[PDB]
C-alpha cells in the first residue's frame, strides 16, 4: 500500500476546495440579492442592464 | 390638433427598448432595414419572428 501519498484525499480535497468556491459565490449572489455582481459573469448582460438602468435614471 | 400629432409623431420616433427603435418601422412586414427574432428555443434553428409595423 502506497502511504507515501493519499491520491484519494488529494482528490477529496480538490473537489471539496473547487465547491467551496462556488458555494461562496453563491452565498454572496444570495445575500446581494441579483445573479450579476462581479465582472465576468453575464457580461452582455450586464451591459444591458446597466443601458437600461441608464433609460429608467 | 397640431400639437396632438407633434406628440403622435415625438412617441413614433423617440420610443426605443434597448437603445434600438421600435415604431418607426424597421421590423415591418416589408422591412427593408432589418428583422428580428425571438430565439426561444435549445437548439440551432428554434426561433421565431415578430412584426412591428409603421406607427408614425
Amino acid at each position: 500500500m502506497i502511504i507515501n501519498h493519499n491520491l484519494a484525499a488529494i482528490n477529496s480535497h480538490r473537489v471539496l476546495k473547487f465547491q467551496n468556491e462556488e458555494v461562496s459565490k453563491n452565498m454572496e449572489k444570495l445575500s446581494s440579492g441579483m445573479r450579476i455582481n462581479r465582472a465576468g459573469d453575464d457580461a452582455s448582460g450586464l451591459a444591458v442592464s446597466e443601458k437600461m438602468r441608464t433609460q429608467v435614471n | 390638433v397640431s400639437q396632438l400629432i407633434d406628440e403622435v409623431d415625438r412617441i413614433a420616433s423617440q420610443a426605443e427598448f434597448n437603445k434600438m427603435n421600435l415604431l418607426q418601422g424597421d421590423f415591418a412586414r416589408g422591412s427593408r432595414a432589418t428583422s428580428m427574432w425571438f430565439h426561444i428555443g435549445p437548439n440551432m434553428h428554434q426561433r421565431e419572428r415578430v412584426f412591428i409595423a409603421t406607427m408614425t
